[PDB]
């Protein structure tokens, strides 16, 4: 999932 | 070469007027010459150096109160620190408050500047200061018979002295030869504390230490009873990651686990390497009424929070012999009993919170269960 430059995120 | 070379954190410990920012410039010049070159307020000195081999990032604090806040907090990590005594006062209550401090904290080296040599031409002085010091760093397990002892002069050394100059390139060999490199965070096992989780089971992070491979096992540590599960998946910004390293915010996909099996506080780790806990021995500074902290003293009963990572675990706290109340500006030793448990092992860091607000930064001595 879910991120794409700096956050917490993800996914598979 | 110099970026191939291993960074190493050091700083000085020790009584105020003992010459550790004296040293610490003594220190920056002779290497110069020699080979070239949260709501806490955190009072610090940091300066670089390097021998041929190492590159050292140094911290000085001003005042007693800043290693205090500083050492508790990981403001002022260290790999290794240089205990300064002059030989004129001989060892002090910070001096031994520092080694204490160290312990605790998890200071795992300690080589020893006896300072101001140039004031004390005595030989029997010298080896009673010296024998003073390393019954106090045994007193506190540091190993202390086994300990180098410089004896030098920072300030004759920082005016150009070179008889005096060649004890700070002594003190730089010790530097060397008897601080190890320090484990790298990459080669630790897998650590990562869990920020969010998604269904598609993910659980997203920083990972704090080591490695997640796909097809390897993982232990969800902490809150409820520990979970193994294997890693089907590790994705990064939209693209898919054969492994995780530490340092990165990624997203591991876990096999056979349900959102609801997943809580926060919760952490992924490497099967068996971290265990969970509710009962810690801890260093813990509060802070002071003029650094937003509390603005009265606390007595045994006070039920506050503790954050570990990601989120708050109420706690409650036992209190030294002989320690009825915690004054704002405070440091002492605490056990802590959490309410659910926390993965945990010793130098792991906490702040102590009431709703929204930090009181107090801590970190973990000693885990009891
Ligand atoms: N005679 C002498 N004075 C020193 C030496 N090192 C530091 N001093 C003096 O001791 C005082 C305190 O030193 P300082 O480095 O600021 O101490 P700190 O509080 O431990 O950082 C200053 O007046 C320094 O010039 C030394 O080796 N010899
Ligand atoms: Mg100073």
């Amino acid at each position: 999932s879910c991120n794409c430059v700096c956050g917490f995120c993800c996914s598979x | 070469f110099e970026r191939t070379k291993p960074h190493v954190n050091v700083g000085t410990i020790g009584h105020v007027d003992h010459g550790k920012t004296t040293l610490t410039a003594a220190i920056t010049t002779v290497l110069a010459k020699t080979y070239g070159g949260r709501g806490i307020t955190i009072n610090t000195s940091h300066v670089e150096y390097d021998t041929p081999t190492r590159h050292y990032a140094h911290v000085d604090c001003p005042g007693h109160a800043d290693y205090v806040k500083n050492m508790i907090t990981g403001a002022a990590q260290m790999d290794g620190a240089i205990l300064v005594v002059a030989a004129t006062d001989g060892p002090m209550p910070q001096t031994r408050e520092h080694i204490l401090l160290g312990r605790q904290v998890g200071v795992p080296y300690i080589i020893v500047f006896l300072n101001k040599c140039d004031m004390v031409d005595d030989e029997e002085l010298l080896e009673l200061v010296e024998m003073e010091v390393r019954e106090l760093l045994s007193q506190y397990d540091f190993p202390g018979d086994d300990t180098p002892i410089v004896r030098g002069s920072a300030l004759k050394a920082l005016e150009g002295d070179a008889e005096w100059e060649a004890k700070i390139l002594e003190l730089a060999g010790f530097l060397d030869s008897y601080i190890p490199e320090p484990e790298r965070a990459i080669d630790k096992p897998f650590l990562l504390p869990i920020e969010d989780v998604f269904s598609i089971t993910v659980v997203t992070g920083r990972v704090e230490r080591g490695i997640i491979k796909v097809g390897e096992e993982v232990e969800i540590v902490g809150i409820k009873e520990t979970q193994k599960s294997t890693c089907t998946g590790v994705e990064m910004f939209r693209k898919l990651l054969d492994e995780g390293r530490a340092g990165e915010n990624v997203g591991v996909l876990l096999r056979g686990i349900k959102r609801e099996e997943i809580e926060r506080g919760q952490v992924l780790a490497k099967p068996g390497t971290i265990k969970p806990h509710t009962k810690f021995e801890s260093e813990v500074y509060i802070l002071s009424k003029d650094e937003g902290g509390r603005h009265t003293p606390f007595f045994k009963g006070y039920r506050p929070q503790f954050y570990f990572r990601t989120t708050d675990v109420t706690g409650t706290i036992e209190l030294p012999e002989g320690v009825e109340m915690v004054m704002p500006g405070d440091n002492i030793k605490m056990v802590v009993t959490l309410i659910h448990p926390i993965a945990m092992d010793d130098g792991l860091r906490f702040a102590i919170r009431e709703g929204g607000r930090t009181v107090g930064a801590g970190v973990v001595a000693k885990v009891l269960g």
